[PDB]
């Protein structure tokens, strides 16, 4: 099976050196064909550039002058290198395999084809944004049970700054009733989310339900217990 | 004056592109339209110009007639007669013991081609080598081929016509815009046939030119464009063609096709000087042909 | 761009501009919030792991743009579609055309299991207060809260997400109002009432 | 055209008969050579 994970600062000043890892889990990075591919919101998908080994590399005619490809064949994974970034280049980078096709139309011998890439196997995705503000870690308040037979308890993640933020449940333990909710952007600059879970009221327990929570910009790993 | 530039591409530029300035109908208002020229039909002068403006006035050949060589046989009036000769072993020299009286000749289609012999008569039984002075390397030598040797050629660009009126009546026809991929037109000759006639022709060869001797093929020395390409018509258009794959031969005492790359002209001067020029019209679709090659014309450069 | 088609039916998806040469079009499926996923290459070569109900125009054809057809259209389909022309007159297109989004009718309508908590304990003596209110589970989406503080509405300090589905017809919203200690303890009560459609669910909430 | 032009400009390029011709219907005698 093939596994992809792009990992990033998550946040860059305007006009500094964006610098990506794209780790690479059940194969090696000498055989394959590598791209990334970034989107903004509400955009369509931009080719950025892929890359192979011997010395096979190609770029966007669009970001030429900026962007530097690398593969690790030592620690098995794929680096970014974006440079001189500006508000426009925040969106989610993708990393994914590439494999290649020969569209031949004409005679062949006459040169009369084309090579074509297409990406098959992706990855998660890492959301990069660009911003001149300094990051701030959230605040984590738990959300108090209340009233049927089931009951409705839950977490919630107060001013933080940038996106995202990855809310588990009993440290990924409890999947089923679990709705993680979109944050809101305040007039503030600060987005702030949350997440229920439905258990049944017979929780007496104490079924000690504990929301992890994990802000990668800022490091900060609060467990919240929520008890009634 | 042509306002020229590529053909829309993604590499070695052939075609233009080429917008101009004409007379319409009326002597009045002039037109913007566009055409669209093979690179041997312009020429540039520091924007381009038709490669014939610098040399002579032109005229279009007109779309209905055919330029397709139908047989024709030649004739004498009364009191006079025609003689053919009928045996298989002939240089075309010398006395006949075979000679047979006819009134008019078998069908000769008027093939106008260079290098190699299209649509003729086969030879018998082995192929002839018909030459004025096979001592002196100032006379061409005539080749006939006893078995055909099959050659394909597409003008594979579904091309358009366009038909800008530069009237009152006249009209000139153009190129519109390509349908479809932008290729070149190819001759194809199988490798097959093409192997057991060359070595044919040289057994015939070392009767002329010794025994135990080496005969080597080369393309064309230089000089203009018709004597080194392989001109032909077929479908309108005239073809140009690269025979240094055709003759790329050493011999010795004792599954695929071989294609040849073809450009293209609309604006000739044929027979060396007579008839002007002639901007063949375009021709739409993927044209396609097979012809016979019966014969060869070869020239000897001045052991081997 | 969007497409509508019944369940069971076929679905046809426009993308890129008009063929000038032959092509190799290359679609790709995006879920709202996951990553897009490789549908059909070379025009109408599905790859393994996608069913033979998905074919795309063949690629041979000169004027014709790159076309999805997709056959017993079902509600999971209804995902977001992009395209890649590849043409032989074209240079390299780096930038996808622009999306074409797939929407199965007859889901057909769903009431929002809207949710109301108050306040933390544990907020209160960081001297903040704040009213969240999850809407989830409604279809359409399409709504609008209003606060109640008892019988008064309540203008500012409003802060409404913007709905967004999960790979479903599940829509998520939350609304939140951002108070003060002082205020919390005055009214006797908080009301949070979302109108959905026709309808209008409301719950309240009351101090201790 | 949308001024005026000539009736056959879109279509026939254009002669002037000559002024010292007539147009007048003269008897013709057609006849055969001999053998017939
Ligand atoms: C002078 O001599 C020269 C030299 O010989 C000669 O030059 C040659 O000209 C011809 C035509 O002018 C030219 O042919 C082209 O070949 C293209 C490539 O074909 C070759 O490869 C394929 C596949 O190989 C790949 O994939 C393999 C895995 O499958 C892999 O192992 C390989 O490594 C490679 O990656 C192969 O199938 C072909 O074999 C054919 O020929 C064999 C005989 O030699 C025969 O036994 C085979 O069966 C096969 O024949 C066809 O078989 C079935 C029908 O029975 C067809 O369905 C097949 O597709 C075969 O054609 C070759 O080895 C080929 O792709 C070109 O055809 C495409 O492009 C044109 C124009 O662009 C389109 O109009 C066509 O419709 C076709 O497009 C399809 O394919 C592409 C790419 O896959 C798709 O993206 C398209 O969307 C479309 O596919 C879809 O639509 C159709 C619509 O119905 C649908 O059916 C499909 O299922 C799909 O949904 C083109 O034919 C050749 O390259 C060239 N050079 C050489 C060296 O030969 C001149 O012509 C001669 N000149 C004259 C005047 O005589
Ligand atoms: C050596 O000898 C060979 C054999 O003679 C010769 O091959 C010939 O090649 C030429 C191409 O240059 C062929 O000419 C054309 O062939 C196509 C195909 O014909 C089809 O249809 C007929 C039905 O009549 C079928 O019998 C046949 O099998 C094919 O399926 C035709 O489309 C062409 O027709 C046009 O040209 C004719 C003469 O030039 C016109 O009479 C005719 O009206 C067509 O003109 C117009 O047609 C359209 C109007 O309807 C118009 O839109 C067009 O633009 C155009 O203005 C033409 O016949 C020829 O057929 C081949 N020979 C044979 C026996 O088939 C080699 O060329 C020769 N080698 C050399 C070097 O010359
Ligand atoms: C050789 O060079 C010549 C240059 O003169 C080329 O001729 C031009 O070809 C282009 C094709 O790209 C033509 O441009 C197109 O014109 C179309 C006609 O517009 C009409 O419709 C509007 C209504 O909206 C009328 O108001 C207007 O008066 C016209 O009657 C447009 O529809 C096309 O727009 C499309 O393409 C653009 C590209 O950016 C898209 O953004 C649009 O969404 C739309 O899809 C286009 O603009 C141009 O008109 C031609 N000129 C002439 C004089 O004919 C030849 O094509 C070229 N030959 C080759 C082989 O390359
Ligand atoms: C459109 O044309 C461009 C060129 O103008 C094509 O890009 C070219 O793609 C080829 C491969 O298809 C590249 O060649 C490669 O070079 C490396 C050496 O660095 C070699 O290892 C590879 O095997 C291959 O030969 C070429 O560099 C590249 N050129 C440019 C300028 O990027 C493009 O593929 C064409 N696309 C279409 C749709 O026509
Ligand atoms: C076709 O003719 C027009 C004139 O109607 C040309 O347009 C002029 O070009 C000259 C320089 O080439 C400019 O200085 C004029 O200002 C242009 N406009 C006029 C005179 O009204 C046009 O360039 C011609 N196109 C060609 C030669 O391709
Ligand atoms: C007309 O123009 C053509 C093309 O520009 C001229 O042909 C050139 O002649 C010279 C002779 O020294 C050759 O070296 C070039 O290779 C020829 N050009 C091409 C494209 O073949 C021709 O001489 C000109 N005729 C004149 C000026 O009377
Ligand atoms: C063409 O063939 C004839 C034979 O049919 C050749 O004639 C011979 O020529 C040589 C001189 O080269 C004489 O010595 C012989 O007496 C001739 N014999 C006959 C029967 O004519 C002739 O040389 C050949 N010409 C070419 C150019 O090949
Ligand atoms: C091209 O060569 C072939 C030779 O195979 C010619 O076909 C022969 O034509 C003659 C009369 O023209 C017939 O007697 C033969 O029976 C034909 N051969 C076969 C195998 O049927 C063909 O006519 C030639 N085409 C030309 C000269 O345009
Ligand atoms: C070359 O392009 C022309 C279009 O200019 C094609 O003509 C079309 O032919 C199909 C069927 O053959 C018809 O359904 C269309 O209506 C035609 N279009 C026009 C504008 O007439 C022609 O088929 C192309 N050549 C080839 C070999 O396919
Ligand atoms: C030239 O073209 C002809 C036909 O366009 C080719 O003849 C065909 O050959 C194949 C096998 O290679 C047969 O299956 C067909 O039946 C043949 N067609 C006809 C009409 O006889 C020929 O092989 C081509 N030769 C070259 C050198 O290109
Ligand atoms: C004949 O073939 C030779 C190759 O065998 C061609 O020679 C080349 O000519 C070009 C000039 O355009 C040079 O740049 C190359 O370096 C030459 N190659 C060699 C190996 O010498 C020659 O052009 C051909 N001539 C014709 C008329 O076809
Ligand atoms: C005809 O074919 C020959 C050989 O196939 C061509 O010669 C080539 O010329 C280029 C110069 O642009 C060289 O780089 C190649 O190496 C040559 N090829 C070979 C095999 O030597 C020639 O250009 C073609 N055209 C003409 C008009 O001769
Ligand atoms: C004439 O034919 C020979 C081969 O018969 C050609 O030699 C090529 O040589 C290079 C290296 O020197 C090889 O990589 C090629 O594979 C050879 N070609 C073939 C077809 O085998 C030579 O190039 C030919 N000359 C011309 C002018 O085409
Ligand atoms: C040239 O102009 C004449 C006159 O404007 C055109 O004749 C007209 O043809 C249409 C055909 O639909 C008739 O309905 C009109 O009655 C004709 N006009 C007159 C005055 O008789 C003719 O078609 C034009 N030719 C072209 C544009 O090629
Ligand atoms: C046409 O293509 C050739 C390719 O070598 C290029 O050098 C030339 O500049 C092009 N002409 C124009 C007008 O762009
Ligand atoms: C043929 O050429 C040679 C040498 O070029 C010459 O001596 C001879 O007279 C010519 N004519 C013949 C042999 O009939
Ligand atoms: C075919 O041609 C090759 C040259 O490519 C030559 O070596 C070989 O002897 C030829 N075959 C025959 C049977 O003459
Ligand atoms: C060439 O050699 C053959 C036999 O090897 C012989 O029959 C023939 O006469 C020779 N040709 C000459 C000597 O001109």
């Amino acid at each position: 099976q093939v596994h992809l994970q792009e990992s990033g600062p998550g946040l860059v000043k305007p006009s500094e050196t964006l610098s990506l890892t794209c780790n690479v889990s059940g194969t090696l990075v000498r055989d394959n064909y590598w791209s990334w591919i970034r989107q903004p919101l509400g955009k369509q998908p931009e080719w950025i550039g892929y890359v192979h080994d011997s010395g096979d590399t190609n770029y966007n005619p669009s970001l030429k002058s900026r962007v530097h490809l690398s593969l690790d064949k030592s620690k098995n994974l794929v680096s970014l290198r974006l440079t001189g970034v500006t508000a426009a280049d925040s969106a989610i980078y993708y990393c994914a395999t590439t494999k290649h096709g020969r569209r031949i139309y004409g005679v062949v011998a006459f040169k009369e084809w084309f090579t074509y890439f297409y990406m098959d196997v992706w990855g998660k995705g890492t959301s990069v944004t660009v911003s001149s503000a300094s990051t701030k870690g959230p605040s984590v308040f738990p959300l108090a049970p209340s009233s049927g037979g089931t009951a409705a308890l839950g977490c919630l993640v107060k001013d933080y700054f940038p996106e995202p933020v990855t809310v588990s449940w009993n440290s990924g333990a409890l999947t089923s009733g679990v709705h993680t909710f979109p944050a809101v952007l305040q007039s503030s600059g600060l987005y702030s989310l949350s997440s229920v879970v439905t258990v049944p009221s017979s929780s007496l327990g104490t079924q000690t339900y504990i929301c992890n929570v994990n802000h990668k910009p800022s490091n900060t790993k609060v467990d919240k217990r929520v008890e009634p | 004056t042509l306002q020229c530039t590529n053909v829309t591409n993604n590499m070695r530029g052939e075609m233009k592109n080429c917008s101009f300035n004409m007379t319409t109908e009326l002597r009045d208002k002039k037109q913007k339209v566009y055409s669209l020229f093979w690179r041997l039909d312009v020429v540039q002068i520091n924007e381009y110009r038709l490669i014939n403006c610098n040399t002579s006035a032109c005229t279009q050949a007109c779309p209905k007639v055919s330029f397709e060589p139908i047989p024709i046989h030649y004739c004498a009036p009364a009191g006079f007669a025609i003689l053919k000769c009928k045996d298989k072993k002939f240089n075309g020299t010398g006395p006949c013991p075979s000679v047979s009286t006819v009134q008019c000749t078998h069908g000769i289609k008027p093939v106008v081609s260079t290098q190699l012999l299209l649509n003729g008569s086969l030879a018998e039984e082995e192929v002839m080598i018909r030459s004025e002075n096979i001592t002196n390397n100032a006379k061409n030598i005539l080749v006939q081929f006893n078995t055909p040797v099959q050659i394909n050629c597409t003008r594979p660009m579904n091309m358009t016509r366009k038909s800008i009126r530069i009237g009152p009546g006249q009209a000139f026809y153009a190129l519109g815009d390509i349908i479809g991929d932008i290729r070149q037109a190819h001759c194809n000759v199988s490798k097959a046939t093409w192997n057991e006639t060359l070595g044919k022709v040289v057994k015939q060869l070392r009767k002329h030119f010794g025994n135990n001797t080496i005969i080597r093929f080369a393309n064309s020395s230089g000089g203009d464009l018709e004597v080194t390409t392989h001109s032909f018509n077929c479908g309108g258009e005239f073809f140009y063609c690269n025979t240094s794959g055709l003759f790329n031969s050493t011999w010795i005492s004792n599954n695929d096709s071989i294609t040849l790359p073809c450009r293209m002209k609309q604006i000739i001067n044929m027979w060396q000087r007579i008839g002007q020029c002639m901007y063949a019209p375009p021709i739409q679709g993927v044209i396609r042909c097979v012809s016979n090659i019966t014969g060869l014309i070869l020239t000897r450069d001045g052991t081997t | 761009t969007f497409v509508s088609v019944a369940p069971g039916q076929t679905a046809r998806i426009t993308c890129g501009e008009e063929s000038l040469g032959s092509r190799s079009v290359i679609w790709y499926q995006q879920r709202p919030g996951q990553a897009p996923s490789l549908i059909i290459y070379n025009n109408n070569d599905r790859p393994s792991g996608i069913p033979d109900r998905f074919s795309g125009s063949p690629g041979s054809t000169f004027g014709t743009t790159a076309t999805l057809t997709i056959t017993s259209v079902e509600a999971g389909d209804e995902a977001d579609y992009y395209c890649h022309i590849w043409d032989s007159r074209r240079p390299t297109n780096w930038v996808f055309g622009e999306g074409t989004t797939l929407i199965v009718l007859s889901q057909p309508k769903a009431a929002p299991s809207v949710t109301l908590f108050p306040p933390s304990s544990e907020e209160l003596q960081a001297n903040k207060a704040t009213l969240v209110c999850l809407i989830s589970d409604f279809y359409p989406g399409a709504v609008t809260v209003a606060w109640k503080a008892d019988s008064s509405p309540v203008k500012a300090g409003v802060e409404t997400t913007t709905p967004s589905k999960q790979s479903n017809n599940k829509y998520a919203a939350s609304s939140y109002l951002s108070l003060t200690p002082e205020q919390w303890k005055s009214h006797k009560s908080y009301s949070c009432q979302v109108t959905h459609e026709g309808s209008t669910v409301e719950k309240t909430v009351a101090p201790t």
